[PDB]
Parts: structure tokens; sequence; C-alpha cells
RNA sequence: AAAAGCUCGUAGUUGGAUCAUUAAGAGGGACGGCCGGGGGCAUUCGUAUUGCGCCGCUAGAGGUGAAAUUCUUGGACCGGCGCAAGACGGACCAGAGCGAAAGCAUUUGCCAAGAAUGUUUUCAUUAAUCAAGAACGAACCGACCGGCGAUGCGGCGGCGUUAUUCCCAUGACCCGCCGGGCAGCUUCCG
């Protein structure tokens, strides 16, 4: 990334150096934002270009430099996680991500010493270094959180898994009980509903001037008048 | 730049919004 | 303040404060009136005649060259539309949004569009019913609509 | 199983890989939270202390923009008839006693 | 005061901004183009006489 | 802030502004004469036309409708009015 | 939305004077507004302001003194009695020697004491101080 | 008187200027070129994984802290070729864009809709907020005037570079400016 260019420029002359004692040669390519490892004539160690290859990733990750050329050795090994594609949202991602942090780095440190391997978080990968148990360890402990299980859980089994080495009895004997337990759809809408205006509008009331719908109420009561008449001419006969 | 006024005179030159596009058509 | 709009627009026309007519202009009040009696007679909507005068004649206000408005001068002709020509556009899209919409049943979003689309209609109509426009008794119905337009 | 008790034992195991001299902040600042009495701030030469701030200031934009590319009164107020909106609303049985 | 010492900070800012959006105009465009005019003789609209 | 005298602004001043922002409203657009090739006739054109303007005497096509001011064939000659 | 040109005015004012502004511009005029910025003129609370006429309602530009402290609109407008005055006056401006109360009248649009010299009284209109 | 949501929308409330006129930095409609993981219908490609078929080879393969369930001489696992099925659409991917919200990411074709910008086009108050009602619906504080940088779209103007137009197409970059958005850093007022 382009914040870690400033970075690289300073440190490339150590790195040069650190890969020349065993024949490989690099570059730092400013324009295409790049860095390339190749091998030369001079060198006799096939596998060494493999691990001359990690050791540029975990620099491109902001890995420190001191951590980084340490897997240069042959006993340490590497493995770079890539968590972002775990949870779709990103307010999730945020919240499990600090929690595997933890308070103050806590839970990041414990899980450090435990596992004997530099863990450090950058972005939506986790770069860990350090012996091949340890790294399957924390693939299996970083993937978990993600997965929405509490980080506390693993490292409490962690421990527990840790004072169970030491005894040297029940080796055979399985572990799973000294391990901790927890109107259908129409596509037409309705017809909008006509308000109070509409319908004397309808009925041409809204125009007509107040001197003929009392005649029309003068009519009625007349109406109903001759109804009175007929029921009381029934009743009479 | 003709060919594309010539396909759009069917929508900008109707036929039946006057009134008098109706009572001749009904003859 | 669009009414189915959050954002609010600014873009609309401008008139200038002078309300007299340029020197160059060489046509007269009579010879403009019997250019929109031709395009009218082509079949063209008022808004239209007057963008056709604006962009060739060089007639930038037809009202203040012959003194009164376009759609004043075709009623006094008799070229009168038969429906306000904002209803008779609201009213074309609304059958044409309906007619999609049977040939997609899923299609929530147009049912949405379809719904907004009647109620400017349903206003519009009552506005033009208290200017008496429409006698009082014009209703919008879908079926009707097509025979409408 | 109980979250609490190994919230903390996980807590501290976790604090000695900072080192010792780390253990004892961290150890007192947790405290200072439980309830006890902050040490005094040393008392400094203004000068010196001007300058302190300006390089405290200075960390925080660079901190700040790494984070970027990884991703009381004297008195009260002298006016509070209702008004509202520029506009005054009078009660008619308060009018009345405008009037009286 | 807070109130003389924050309208003085404001006022500068603006000044820079008109004087870095006057000189790329400057800069690109032709020098007949863009007439120059003295800061003294800016001010004045015309002269009556 | 600047201080700017609402009563009088500088004519560079309102001819920056929105036309609906200025004192009054005045719009940007105007008329001007234009002379097709092929026949030295003079036509009236609106800068911000809608419609493909054609020659009257040759019926040649003049300007396109675009989304701002419309663009003029090659070859013309063209006259702000007023 | 507006009616009352007379309270965005007189809002537009109140909210710049409190903002330390020189001039202010208000739209849309009105004859009202322009009788009721005569009445606060008289007594030295604004200053010299113009009307700019364009086409379409017209629009004011008020110089600024300083001097104004609050200014609004009443919304009742009830019927007022010469009699009555002396009672409107106490129950709205803080004190007796400053602020005016403007009033309507069919004799014209004016602040209180000139009602009581033409001896009417009318609809009341707003305040300042 | 002691200290769930979101939009439409009925009643009600509420609504420019002028002495019929104007054409609101009120609103509706048309027109112009663009723009978008917006919606619907078809269409298509890509690895990975799983299963099946055949060829090569021969005792184990898998899993753990250590094991144990399981699969294997009728060939498990591994290496190669091809077929079928169910999901998914990385990297590019941004605090960017779109939609009333919930929400939206391979390609191509089709249907309808929309925001903003441009407008010396048209109508002329047609408006705002809203109980009732209707559509849709995962699984410190306050409209508090402003400023500065970027960023996305539309438009205007420009010294220069860079390509170039049978069809298709008229751009990429830099500078100034105008609007409406997504957001920051700051101030001013109640
Ligand atoms: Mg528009
Ligand atoms: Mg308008
Ligand atoms: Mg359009
Ligand atoms: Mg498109
Ligand atoms: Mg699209
Ligand atoms: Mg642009
Ligand atoms: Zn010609």
């Amino acid at each position: 990334p382009k914040y870690r260019e400033a970075y690289l420029k300073e440190c490339w002359p150590l790195v040069q150096k650190a890969l020349n004692e065993h024949h490989v040669n690099a570059t730092l390519d400013l324009i295409e934002g790049s860095m390339t490892v190749c091998t030369t004539k001079k060198t006799f160690d096939p596998y060494i270009i493999i691990r001359a290859r990690d050791l540029i990733k975990l620099l491109a990750r902001s890995v420190s430099f001191e951590q980084a050329v340490r897997i240069l050795q042959d006993d340490v090994a590497c493995d770079i996680i890539k968590i972002g594609s775990l949870v779709r949202n990103k307010e999730r991602f945020v919240k499990r991500r600090q929690r595997l942090i933890g308070p103050k780095g806590s839970t990041l440190k414990a899980l450090e010493l435990l596992t004997n391997c530099y863990i450090m978080v950058q972005g939506n990968t986790v770069s860990a270094i350090g012996p091949f148990s340890g790294l399957k360890e924390v693939r299996k402990v970083v993937l978990d959180t993600m997965k929405n299980i509490h980080p506390i859980y693993n490292i409490k089994s962690l421990m527990i898994k840790r004072e169970l080495a030491k005894d040297s009895e029940l080796r055979s004997q399985s572990w799973e009980r000294f391990l901790p337990q927890f109107k259908e759809y129409t596509p037409f809408p309705p017809p909008q509903p006509e308000s109070q205006i509409d319908k004397e509008l309808a009925s041409g009331e809204y125009f007509l001037k107040a001197n003929q719908k009392k005649r029309q109420k003068m009519e009625a009561i007349k109406a109903k008048q001759a109804e009175a008449i007929s029921k009381r001419q029934e009743e009479r006969n | 730049v003709l060919e594309r006024e010539r396909r759009k005179r069917s929508r900008k030159e109707l036929l039946n919004f006057y009134a008098w596009q109706h009572r001749e058509s009904k003859m | 303040g669009r009414m189915h709009a959050p954002g609010k627009g600014l873009s609309q026309s401008a008139l200038p404060y002078r309300r007299s007519v340029p020197t160059w202009l060489k046509l007269t009040s009579d010879d403009v009136k019997e250019q929109i009696y031709k395009l009218a007679k082509k079949g063209l909507t008022p808004s239209q005649i007057g963008v056709i005068l604006r962009d060739s004649h060089g007639v930038a206000q037809v009202r203040f060259v012959t003194g009164n408005k376009i759609l004043r001068i075709l009623k006094s002709k008799g070229l009168a539309p038969d429906l306000p020509e904002d209803l008779y556009h609201l009213i074309k899209k609304a059958v044409a949004v309906r007619k999609h919409l049977e040939r997609n049943r899923k299609d929530k979003d147009a049912k949405f569009r379809l719904i907004l689309i009647e109620s400017r209609i349903h206003r519009l109509a009552r506005y033009y019913k208290t200017k008496r426009v429409l006698p009082p008794n014009w209703k919008y119905e879908s079926s009707t609509a097509s025979a409408l337009v | 199983f109980n979250l609490e008790k190994a919230r903390l034992e996980v807590h501290r195991f976790g604090i000695t890989g900072y080192g010792k001299g780390k253990e004892r902040i961290l150890e007192q600042e947790r405290a200072i939270m439980l309830g006890a009495k902050p040490p005094k701030k040393s008392y400094v030469n203004y000068k010196v202390l001007q300058e302190q701030i300006k390089e405290k200031k200075a960390a925080k934009e660079e901190e700040k923009r790494l984070a970027q590319e990884t991703d009381k009164k004297s008195a009260p107020s002298i006016l509070s008839g209702k008004f509202k909106n520029g506009t005054l609303i009078l009660s008619p049985v308060d009018i009345k006693k405008i009037n009286s | 005061p807070k109130s003389i010492y924050s309208q003085i900070q404001e006022q500068r800012i603006m000044k820079e901004a008109r004087r870095r959006k006057e000189v790329n105009r400057i800069k690109h465009s032709k020098p007949g183009s863009v007439p120059l005019v003295s800061e003294k003789k800016k001010h004045v609209v015309a002269v009556v006489k | 802030p600047l201080a700017k005298d609402l009563l009088h602004p500088s004519p560079e001043e309102e001819k920056r502004k929105h036309k609906k922002k200025r004192l009054v409203q005045s719009p940007n657009s105007y008329f001007m004469d234009v002379k097709c090739p092929g026949c030295y006739k003079i036509t009236t054109v609106f800068s911000h036309a809608q419609t493909v303007v054609l020659c009257v005497g040759c019926s040649t096509v003049l300007c396109q409708p675009t989304g701002g001011k419309a663009r003029l064939t090659e070859g013309c000659s063209f006259r702000r009015k007023q | 939305v507006r009616m009352n040109v007379l309270a965005d005015a007189l809002k537009s004012i109140n909210n710049a004077e409190k903002r330390g502004k020189r001039q202010v511009l208000i739209r849309p005029c009105s004859k009202v507004i322009v009788r009721f910025l005569t009445v606060m003129m008289k007594h030295g609370y604004i200053g010299e302001f113009e009307i700019i006429d364009d086409h379409r309602a017209g629009k004011i530009v008020v110089n600024l003194t300083g001097r104004l402290n609050k200014c609004g609109v009443i919304s009742p407008r009830f019927d007022v009695q010469l009699k009555d005055l002396e009672k409107w006056q106490n129950n709205l401006l803080p004190s007796r020697q400053f602020g005016f109360i403007v009033l309507t009248t069919s004799a014209g649009i004016m602040d209180h004491e000139e009602a009581r010299r033409k001896h009417t009284g009318g609809k009341i209109l707003g305040f300042f101080f």
C-alpha cells in the first residue's frame, strides 16, 4: 500500500544486505509500487527463495523489520490469515476484531505468550510467525472469533491444555471431560379513496349556492309529511 | 443527426391531442 | 422542494428584467400567430411550440411580442386541447406503467411508482374541477384512462 | 466455568508479557479506576510544559493520519405570553388578566 | 481576546486561498489576457474629475 | 469574512454568482446570428438550443442539441447579437 | 410555509443584529414591511434602507446600527381602544422609557406614542426595543 | 400552587407580491445530453468444493494434545483426462454510488421508472405538516451566518500535453467557476 512506501525506502538497504548473504536479489519498484524478489546464479539453496517470498509479503503487511527477517531462520515459519471475507457487515467485523485484541491488548498478548508466536493485526489480515504447531493454533482461534465464538473460551481452553501437558499420566486418556463445557400479492394498487371535498364536487353541491339545497331539504320534509299522512290514514282506516 | 431526429418524430408529433384531430378522424 | 424527492433542485428559467422586444426582430405580431397555427395544425403541444420558435425564429417570449400567451392564442382560433397538457402527460405516463406492470407481476417498484403518479393525477384533477376546466363529473379510471388519451 | 474469574486471570497473564516495569504502571492505573486517589502531577517549568504540549499534539495527527491510511454560567438568560419562532402567543384567559 | 483572535485567523485563510487561485490562473493564462492592478489602485473604481 | 456591499456588487462578482442568486435575475443564454456554408443566408439561433436547426434556404444541419450550449457545425460563422 | 413576510423580515433582522452584521438582505418586500421599517427608522434603530425593484415582489437592503435588541410580530391582532393603550405597553415591553408598539389603524400604520396624539386605536402589529 | 420502521395520505391546523397584473432562490409538466452494485424478465462466464467414469501406481489414507469414529487389494489417498450437481461472484472494492426504508455487485439483450444539471418552454397558487386510512417492511441542544480542502454527477471558460474517429465514436490530464449530493476539520448565533 501507499502508506508502506515510506517505511520500506529507508529499510531497503538493510534487507538487501540480509538477502545478499544468501545471494538473492530484491528490488523495490517505486513507480509500480511493488516489491520483487528473484534468485541469482551464485545461490545454492533452492528453498531460500520461498522463504524470501514470505519476507516481502510480511513487510507489505506492515510487519516490523526485526520480526520480518526472523523467518529467514529455518526454525521459524509464517502464516498470513485473511479475515475480511468472514463477515459481510463492516460494523460486525470491526466489533469482533476489537474483541480479538481485547482490553489493552491483553487477549492478543495472552495468545502471543501461550502460542510463542508473534501476532500482528493489520487491516483485514493477521500475520503470525513462529513454530509450526503454534501457527496451527493461531488459525484455529482467530478464525473462530469471526465465527461469533468468544476468544476467552479458546484462550482458557489453551491454558487447560497446557496444564495437562506437564502431567505425565493419562496422556493417552482423552481430555474431553477436563476441557470446559458451556393476503395474495396483487400487482395493481388499491384505488385511492375520495376525501369529502370530492363527493360534493361529483354531486355538484360545491358550486351551488345556499339558495336551492335548503329548498331540497324542505321538499324531503314535505315528502315525509305525506308518508305520515299515509300512515295516519291507514291507522284511521 | 437527421436520421436520429426522424425516429423521434413519432413521439413528438401527436395524432389525437387536439379537439379537431378527433372530429375529422370520425368522418 | 420536490414532492417525492428529498433533494431540492434550483434549475429553472430566469426571465430578464427587460420586457421589450429586440430591435433585430423582423417578425410582426400577426406573422408569429400564423406560425403558431401551422405548428399546432402539425400536432404539437404549446410547450413544444414555444421551443421551436425560440430555437429557430428568435422568438424569446411569445407573450412579449404578440401580447398574449400561446394557449390563449390557440383558444381564440379554436385549436383548444381536449385536456390540459400537464394532466394529459400525467395520464399518458400512468397507462404506460400500467401496461408494463401487467406483463411483469414481480415489479414491486413499478407498483410503488404507479401510486405516486396517480396521487398527482388526483390532486391536479381536483384543482381543475375548481377552475371549471373539467365538468364536475369527470373521473379517472384505469380502464377508462386508455380511452381518455 | 465463570468468565469473571476467567477474564481476570487471563488479564493478569496477558500483562506479564509486556515486562515488569510496564506491570507497575498498568496495575497502578487499574486501582485508580476502582477508586484510588491519583498521585499529584509534578510541577514543571511552564516553558518546558508548553513544548511538551506541542509535541504531544504533533504525535496525534500522525496517529490520526496512520489510522486514515489503514482504513458553567454566571447568570441565566435575560430573555426567556409564549414566544416561539418569532411569534408571540397570547392565551385568552391570560389576556383577561392583561386587561385586568 | 478570543473574539478578535478568531476573526483575524479566519480572514488570513481567506486571503491565502484567493492568492493560490490567483497564481494558478495567471501561470497558465496568457500574460496579455489577465490585466494586472496595483493593490493601492485596486480599490478605486473611477475618478469623476 | 471579507466585506461585500450588497447594494453595489462589482461586475466580476455578479458575473460569477448563480443566475438566480444575483440581485436581479439575468439569464446567461443569448441569441446569435449564424451563416452556413453553401449559401450565405443569415439565420438566428438560440445558444442553448434543444432542436436541430436547419437552414431555410439550403436545409443544411447547423447545430446539434447537447446538454448545455448547442454545438455548431464546422465551417460556420457566428455573431453574438444585441 | 410563509404568510408573514413581516415576521420573516423581522426575524432576519433580529438574527443578524445578534451576529453583528452591517447590512442585511430581506425578501420578499411588501408595503407593510416598508411602513414598519419607516416607524423603526424614525427612532434611530436601523438607518437608511434601499428598495430594489425587480419585477417579482422586490427586495430590501437595510443598514444596521446595533441599537436594536429584539423585534417581533403579534399574531392575535386584537382591536385595542385608546384608553386601554397604557395596559398593553407595560405588559409587553420591559420598561416605560424605551421601546414602542406598532399598531395599524384607519389613519395608517403608526406607533403607540403617535396614536395618543391622534386619539385613535386599532389592531396590534408588532413591537421593538 | 408550602419549601420496529418508511412513504402516500383524510379531518383539523396551516398557506407569496401587486391595484385583474407578475411569473416566487413556492410547486406541477415538457424538452436536451448524460449518470447510477435502483427494480423486473431472459441470457452467460469464472474458480473452488462435492460426486461419478477411465488411465497410471501400490499400503495405507484421514483426525488429534494423544487417540478413537470412518475409507481401503472388489485399489482408499495421491497424479491425469472428462462429465454432472448445489452454492458463490474474490482480488479490482473506496466511508465511493443508488433506492422511501428494508436493501443493491460476472457478461449481454429487453421493459418500465428516477435524481441532478441545462432551459429567455409551458400552466399559474395548483402549496406545507398531519391523527384516521393505504402500500412496503431484515432475520448537550436548535433550519446555527459562514470557511477550508478533497470527493461523485451535470454545465460553463482556458495556456498547454496525449490520442484519434468508414461504422462505433468525439475523449484522458491540468487550472478557474457554478449547483444539488456523500462525508471530514473548523468557527458564529439561540
Ligand atoms: Mg427539472
Ligand atoms: Mg418559477
Ligand atoms: Mg429527462
Ligand atoms: Mg442507462
Ligand atoms: Mg442502469
Ligand atoms: Mg467535473
Ligand atoms: Zn444555407
